[PDB]
């Protein structure tokens, strides 16, 4: 069997130690004065409240004297007066883990949401917030990179390889095609690792929710599935703690059963933005942007649990928002320090039909190195990109001043370029809905080929409309030879007839 | 959108300027080989 030697541990048993009463409200955020206590009142520490019988939550976040605590509510606050009672057993929130949580969808503090009678998950109560390990020098045993996962996506394949037991991000902006590509990125890795998934939905559509959802039900991995939903329709108390939820309960299905975690996460930006609310609604001196004084720190809190060790790999794909359009912004300064492979959506390239819209001249990844892959592959990633900018910069050129300044080699140049750029686009499999084009899946080594034979130069007779949106190379000379034949039977058949 | 971009830009678009004016220049020299050219073809028809 399988020997933990860093599980993780149930909290204590307590009784409600810490009583008091709600002084002052406002939005979201309410200050309540303890009356009585045995206890001196920790940080980060839960205060439960019944309102008809309704439980609400609220965390602890300031402790201005020994009696006056300030607090935010983790769910929703209908109900809370000047005046309601208020308990704590001076411990953060906790929630129910075990095995028996695939399958069950549940929001951050496991509330179920799969079914209106709440048929309950039985576990242990574990607290996310507090993790425990022996000591600092615990935390640095962790394992090297030393995989890179296929996606049949020929662009990531190619030129952005996605690690294994690392962490990769797609940024764009407000409908380029982030969910999309990960719910491709989904069915294409699950039914197919050895180990389990963990879906956190942090401010999303509701509706997104639901499709994946019944997707999961649809094509059988749900019950290899957990999912964890706080959306766009949540208080920022509950959109903060969707991604420390998802992680604790990836780390109890790595340390406790040593299994592999598929860590999918969407949208990580909106963990930095509630969490930056929350920083707004508690009168804080704000950061540039308007930001709280805490971005990075609350960035790198989350995003360092994401780790690899001896037990098991966790795996994690986040989608990040860009707002505005701005990646300058400073939550995407902040999330582009722990991105092992960046993946960015440019939204010029999406108006153009280029699906999917991945900017290969703004992304990087660290897998493109001899340690990961071959000579070859480097090569051919490397030439790739090479000639995008070589074109990219000639197109201005061809704008301005027209086509015939241009050389023999820069026409060249150009011609290969733009059946470069058109070749990377693909049909999803999941996208079938949008146009009806059936999915393909190219192998590596099929689009190696491809791009080797596209930049020799041996197809620049075929038009560059034939390349968009096609598996392997294969398929574009099948089109143009039978285009041709057809071309040619009926140019016989006339002059025959004539 | 830095102040560096708009600079990288504008450098462009007078480097494009002085270009336009060189290939003005480049043209009217070929004008002027293909004029030349063309009296001597007047000629040469004439005589044929
Ligand atoms: N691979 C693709 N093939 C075809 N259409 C696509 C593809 N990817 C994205 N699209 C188009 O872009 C739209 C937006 O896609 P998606 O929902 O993934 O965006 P997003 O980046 O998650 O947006 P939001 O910022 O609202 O979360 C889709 O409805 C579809 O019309
Ligand atoms: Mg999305």
């Amino acid at each position: 069997s399988f020997n933990p030697t860093n599980p993780l541990k149930p909290i204590e048993e307590k009784e409600f130690t810490i009583f008091g009463e709600i002084v002052e409200i406002r939005s979201q955020v309410y200050k309540i004065r303890i009356d009585k206590a045995e206890e001196e009142v920790l940080p980060k520490v839960i205060f439960y409240a019944d309102v008809n019988g309704k439980e609400i939550q609220l965390e602890v976040a300031d402790i201005f004297d020994k009696n006056l605590v300030s607090t935010f509510v983790l769910g929703n606050e209908t109900g809370l007066k000047i005046g309601t009672k208020v308990k704590s057993k001076n411990q953060s929130y906790a929630i129910k883990i075990s095995k028996r949580l695939l399958g069950r969808v549940i929001d951050p503090i496991g509330k179920i949401l799969d079914d209106s009678i709440a048929t309950p998950v039985h576990g242990n109560m574990y607290a996310p917030l507090e993790m425990q390990h022996d000591s600092e020098a615990t935390r640095y045993v962790v394992s090297p990179k030393n995989a890179i996962l296929e996606t049949g996506i020929k662009v990531i394949d190619v030129l952005l390889p996605i690690p294994k037991g690392g962490k990769t991000g797609l940024l764009g902006g407000a409908g380029v095609g982030k969910t999309v590509i990960v719910q491709e990125l989904i069915n294409a890795f699950i039914k197919f690792h050895d180990g389990v998934s963990v879906f956190a939905g942090i401010g999303e559509r509701i509706r997104e929710g639901h499709e994946l959802w019944k997707e999961a039900e649809a094509l059988g991995f749900l019950n290899k599935t957990a999912f964890i939903f706080g959306q766009m329709n949540e208080s920022p108390g509950l959109r903060f703690r969707s991604g420390i939820s998802g992680v604790k309960v990836a780390e109890y299905f790595r340390n406790n059963l040593g299994k592999s975690v598929l860590l999918f996460m969407d949208n990580i930006f909106r963990y930095v933005q509630a969490g930056s609310e929350i920083s707004s609604l508690l009168e804080k001196t704000p950061s540039a942007v308007g930001y709280q004084p805490t971005l990075f720190s609350e960035m790198g809190q989350l995003q360092e649990r994401i780790n690899s060790t001896k037990d098991g790999d966790i795996t994690s794909i986040q989608a990040m928002y860009i707002p505005a359009d701005d990646f300058t912004d400073p939550a995407a300064v902040a999330a582009f320090a722990h991105f092992d492979s960046t993946i960015i959506l440019s939204r010029q390239l999406a108006a153009e039909g280029v699906y999917p819209a991945i900017d290969p001249l703004e992304s990087n990844s660290k897998m493109l190195s001899i340690k990961y892959t071959s000579r070859e592959h480097l090569d051919i990633a490397k030439k790739t990109v090479q000639t995008l900018e070589k074109t990219k910069t000639l197109e201005d050129i061809i704008n301005i001043l027209g086509f015939d300044a241009l050389s023999e080699d820069d026409k060249k140049v150009v011609e290969v370029g733009r059946r470069l750029k058109w070749f990377l686009t693909q049909p999803f499999v999941v996208a079938e809905k949008f146009s009806g084009v059936p999915g393909k899946f190219v192998r590596l080594k099929d689009s190696l080929k491809g791009i080797k034979t596209i930049l020799d130069g041996d197809l620049n007779h075929i038009p560059v409309s034939y390349f968009s949106f096609v598996g392997v190379v294969e398929e574009i000379i099948e089109k143009f030879n039978l285009d041709a034949k057809k071309e040619a039977l009926k140019n016989e058949l006339e002059q025959n007839q004539k | 959108m830095k102040r560096k971009d708009v600079e990288e830009k504008k450098q462009n678009l007078d480097f494009y300027h002085n270009y336009i004016d060189i290939s003005k220049i480049k043209v009217l020299q070929k004008l002027n080989e293909e004029i030349a050219s063309l009296n001597m073809l007047k000629l040469q028809k004439g005589e044929s």
